[PDB]
RNA sequence: GUGUAAGUGCACAAGGGAGCUUGACUGCGAGACGGACAUGUCGAGCAGGGACGAAAGUCGGGACUAGUGAUCCGGCACCUCU
RNA sequence: CUACAACUUGGUAUUGGUGCUCGAUACGGUUUGUGUAGGAUAGGUGGGAGACUGUGAAGCUCACACGCCAGUGUGGGUGGAGUCGUUGUUGAAAUACCACUCUGAUCGUAUUGGGCCUCUAACCUCGGACCGUAUAUCCGGUUCAGGGACAGUGCCUGGUGGGU
RNA sequence: CCGGUGCUGGAAGGUUAAGAGGACCCGUUAACUCCCUUUGGGGGUGAAGCGGAGAAUUUAAGCCCCAGUAAACGGCGGUGGUA
RNA sequence: ACAGGCGUAGUCGAUGGACAACGGGUUGAUAUUCCCGUACCCGUGUAUGUGCGUCCAUGAUGAAUCAGCGGUACUAACCAUCCAUGCAUGGGACCUUCGUUGGUAGUAGUCAAGCGAUGG
RNA sequence: UUUGAAGAAUGAGCCUGCGAGUCAGGGACAUGUCGCGAGGUUAACCCGGGUGGGGUAGCCGCAGCGAAAGCGAGUCUGAAUAGGGCGUAUCCACACAAGAGUGUGUGGUGUAGUGGUGUGUUCUGGACCCGAAGCGGAGUGAUCUACCCAUGGCCAGGGUGAAGCGCGGGUAAGACCGCGUGGAGGCCCGAACCCACUUAGGUUGAAGACUGAGGGGAUGAGCUGUGGGUAGGGGUGAAAGGCCAA
RNA sequence: GAGCCCGGUACGUGAAAACCCGACGUCUGUCUUGAUGGUGUUCCCGAGUAGCAGCGGGCCCGUGGAAUCUGCUGUGAAUCUG
RNA sequence: GUCAACCGAGCGUUGAUCCGAGGAUGUCCGAAUGGGGAAACCCGGCACGAGUGAUGUCGUGUCACCAGGCGCUGAAUAUAUAGGCGUCUGGGGGGAACGCGGGGAAGUGAAACAUCUCAGUACCCGUAGGAAGAGAAAACAAAAUGUGAUUCCGUGAGUAGUGGCGAGCGAAAGCGGAGGAUGGCUAAACCGUAUGCAUGUGAUACCGGGUAGGGGUUGUGUGUGCGGGGUUGUGGGACCUAUCUU
């Protein structure tokens, strides 16, 4: 999903980088542990 | 594993239509899925029915 | 001998041969036969457009009687229907 | 004969990451073009009379490719001042420059599936230890240890199916 | 006795579902193109969009197939002559 | 799906385990039940007497201080192996640390009547 | 019921009571009868303590033919006034045509339906009444019987003599052989107990499975007591299609 | 076998208390910091929803060219020139 | 009281017996609820009383489970949660019919039978109410300058259709009536306010303009709560912006 990334991640990005990616990724990896923000404004 | 814990959904009652035209009853369960969630941040786990809809609709929170 | 079973006929030929040809048509059809009903069968004659013939005339398949399947459902072509 | 339970196959959701390994078309593309009229293996149309050059051309030696080994292309070395044009062939020009591309092997950018080995977080454990708990081989939670995107389950689907 | 039917093992091939795939064709009409007439309909072409049928290609088990298995279900012959 | 199916802690469930009474007499009908004689088993109160204990006192004990020395072994080193000088290895010891004993601290401490488990 | 039964085809012991074409629907057809009549008639509902009054929504007649567009006393098929199908209530008279059966026109005559209700059939309802084996839904049953679980009880009496052990013989040691002790066995005979092989009785029985004589097992794969569990397309079954309350 | 014998009938009368219906009030909220008709632009108008696909149910409609409604599984939008 | 009298005793003009309304008492079982249990019978705890020289004994209250509020505590474990403790408010079962939402047969008819019918019937499950459900157009309709929430009754109509086009099944539009409430409340865009979570140019920033302060009506976001504002189809409402103003 749309989301805005919040520390570095490998093979993904830098901070402050916005990024699409699959859901049970993002469920299951990003948010649970917040490397990753959804796009809000 | 045919009713939701978020949102109650239930099984579909219908009939199994041959070639034959033969009617036999016949029932559409959801697609339940036990799901460990995360009721608040504080971090205590529990297993809960939930179907994909409810995964997809984000109801369920699985931090 | 008549394509083919048997019967009824056919030498006046319906049997044999030759020429042209596609009526092995379209719209019909008075009157009948037979039949519980559904089927089935014969049909003069009218109009169109043709074949053969000099003409009169004959031709709505085969000398006749067997060679076939109702209804429902679906396919194809045409229609100035919805 | 017609169905179903049950078992079983595949797709899809739960379901995720990194890499190898293949195929489709898109893009910057190299690449391939043997009637004969002949300097001659002319892809046609174009802007098309001068362009490449010293970000080192002709003439030569190597590597590879195809090879109709006709010979061309690229890479490098060698040499240092040329090829060329309506040059005349022709429907059709110059292989002098520039603007897509068609017959055809290729590369780096996309997307997309196909398979393979893995990683852990989804999920699973009737494996261990603590806690609820005083009693608990139930259950739940925490954690450790293992599997792991498999399995199980949901929808669709093909088979076996006197078991009914 | 493995010829038949089961069971077990194996896919090198043939066939094969759903799902992916959407060539091609058709319906509708924005736009045009011919009329044929007077107080606008009648013929054709037809972009895009929206739809309807939908093909070539990919695909597992199974079946066909290749072997074993009878203390698996089963089977185990006639004719003529001759001292 | 629902109705409901199992089942933990529990709580029921004798046909079993534990648990103190025998002989005689009497009535129209009951009798190890009533009466007679002799017992046995659980509790309650009163009184009396021995005889322990807390308060008091006496025993039983032992824990911990500093200081006095040898072996683990922060780390620099020595020996040998030693890869190429370096290291790893093994061994003696330094510091910390561990173990022994002179003072303290059988004094402060704990226990010593009696009940005693829902636990072993 | 029969081709046919006085019966040797069926049913009835007798009497008194009870016992079989009924009802609903503006249903459908036919036929009486009554009202109105090219019209007839209301349903729901409203107002009346009633059986009365209102209520035009509909329904049936009033034009047919054609699949339909549609036309219309005509219409369809058809190239066709060229014939056929359906229709113009029916009759009468007059003409003109034919004697392929009669037709074509001019006048008259003028068309009868609808709503109650009786009757006979008929449609949907159990539909004249009586009569199965059997099929589904939900429940009740293991106090009989089949098996299993827990916990107890019982088996008079008499025989046979396994393993083991001891002594002796024997041998290098054994093997082995005699004599004793021992008391094993889905062992033997035979009461209680459990079965049920034969025969006789019983067979409107004492008894909806018994009795009299004999018979089999009888320390076991035994019998039995109390408590408990398995339930119908299911249970259980040392397997008979057996048992699951005659 | 009763209008004139009785209980009664027509017709009038009756509630201490409880309950049920109304009515007027206390009480409660509520508008008054308000109301009107005009002018041109940005935002909002109900989301895992509608739509689509697969398998079904029910509609006169038995899958049929099958519209509207609805269950499960995937996929999944727009906010009014929607 | 009565069967149903026979006694024996007594009450009533100081109003009995009897009828109506409201109270008190109401053993035990039964949702049964302190625990147990073969329903109506066994065993208790706590508190306060009664009784005994004391135990025994008696009386009155209270003691089930689950759900939701409120308060205390917060395991493994750190935040915390699960859980535990206490206290209040509810539920539990019964009922003849009617309602709604689910699951859902077979005998039968088709002269057999599987599609179909029977029938969404029988029955079962969950739930109410005095009625229930539906109900205010993302509606019908067809060019009528048409109706205007739902429900129920009569027509439409055994029609259009549907169906191994078999047995059978079978609407809707429209029209006529009963009743009328063509009824109300919200969510969003915007404001104001409070709070949670992040941070903060932490100042030239947020009040409606002009003056002057100030470094937070937070400065900024984001979420939630509350109060305003907004209930619509000729689109409506917020953001604006003039005019008039009980």
């Amino acid at each position: 999903m749309k989301l805005i990334l919040t520390a570095e991640v490998e093979h993904l990005g830098a901070a402050g980088d916005t990024v699409e990616v699959k859901d049970g990724y993002g469920r299951n990896y990003l948010l649970p542990r917040g490397l990753a923000i959804v796009a809000s404004r | 594993a045919a009713v939701c814990d978020i949102c109650g959904k239930g099984p579909g009652f219908g009939k199994s239509v041959s070639h034959s035209h033969r009617r036999t009853s016949r029932r559409w369960n959801p697609n339940i899925q036990p799901v460990r969630a995360v009721t608040r941040p504080g971090g205590n786990k529990q297993r809960i029915n939930a179907c994909t809809s409810c995964i997809k609709a984000g109801k369920v929170s699985r931090a």
